[PDB]
């Protein structure tokens, strides 16, 4: 038991590891691209009022 | 093209071509000889002609209280009428023709030889020049009605210019019939988005509310909002792909390369 569900634990915990950092690493992305296109925006009008 | 004589007799009684047009091979193709669409053009008015005299012709027998069909076999190309075979006697004042199978039938050619263009010029004469249309005006409704009460008078059923106030599909189908029609004769610089300036955090903005489609006439977006403070994703990304914003951040164009009606440029080269 504990010397092979001990081995299952380390398992499961990396790969919710990983795939919390996929998931920090997508939502970065978001606010990247959000601030790009919110700069495209705010730039396009700034040139015809 | 295997037997189009009658077709050709025709167009030469008409002197919309003379019979020297008729060994340019490929003169019945469109996409060849594109040419084709000028010398059929040139039976327009006789078509619209003859719309006019039936339109008289209906509110005579209304009038006169007499009721029968319409067939376009009892009609001459000069737009007068005759065979009056089996039409019944009623009441004066109280008569009803059947125009259905008359326009159903004849709705392809005015396209095909465009008999209403006789409407866009400064007053329905070929020799003036056209209507100098408002830049700014975009509605164009009750015109529409009065074109369709001009011309298809007794087409029984209602028409809507904006299909937002259609019943079913099958309307929706029988009014953008029309509006397809009726929508050559407009400015084409009065068409696509109709955009409006909003106010976001004490910003001017410009977006589109609304369109004019040639076929569905008027359309306000339902939920516009003035002044708002921030933007979320959603609505951020609905103000990124249209094309508002960047059309009116461009430069003018106007190319020759192409018939097809430029817009605009976004850059200097
Ligand atoms: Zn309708």
């Amino acid at each position: 038991r504990d010397a092979a569900m001990q081995r299952k634990l380390e398992k499961m915990a990396d790969q919710a590891m990983t795939q919390m950092y996929k998931q920090a690493r997508s939502e970065d992305k978001r606010a990247k691209v959000t601030s790009a296109m919110q700069t495209m925006l705010f730039t396009m009008l700034r040139k015809l009022d | 093209e295997g037997n189009c004589d009658t077709l050709k007799e025709i167009l030469v009684t008409y002197n919309c071509c003379d019979d020297d047009y008729f060994n340019k091979k490929d003169w019945y193709d469109f996409v060849e000889n594109p040419d084709i669409l000028r010398v059929y053009a040139n039976l327009g008015e006789r078509v619209r002609q003859a719309l006019l005299k039936t339109v008289q012709f209906c509110d005579a027998m209304r009038n006169a209280g007499i009721v029968g069909v319409l067939t376009l076999d009892n009609q001459d190309l000069n737009g007068n009428w005759y065979d009056f075979g089996d039409f019944i006697q009623t009441t004066p004042g109280s008569g009803v023709p059947v125009v259905d199978s008359y326009y159903s039938l004849l709705m392809p050619i005015l396209t095909l030889t465009r008999a209403l263009t006789a409407e866009s010029h400064v007053d329905t004469d070929l020799t003036k020049p056209y209507i100098k249309w408002d830049l700014l005006k975009y509605d164009f409704t009750e015109e529409r009605l009065k074109l369709f009460d001009r011309y298809f008078k007794y087409w029984d059923q209602t028409y809507h210019p904006n299909c937002v106030n259609c019943l079913d599909d099958r309307c929706i189908l029988h009014c953008a019939n029309f509006n397809v029609l009726f929508s050559t004769v407009f400015p084409p610089t009065s068409f696509g988005p109709l955009v409006r300036k909003i106010f976001v955090d004490g910003v001017p903005f410009v977006v589109s509310t609304g369109y004019h489609f040639r076929e569905l006439g008027v359309v306000h977006n339902q939920d516009v909002n003035l002044h708002s403070s921030r933007l979320s994703f959603k609505e951020l990304l609905v103000y990124a792909a249209d094309p508002a914003m960047h059309a009116a951040s461009g430069n003018l164009l106007l190319d020759k390369r192409t018939t097809c009606f430029s817009v605009a440029a976004l850059t200097n080269n």
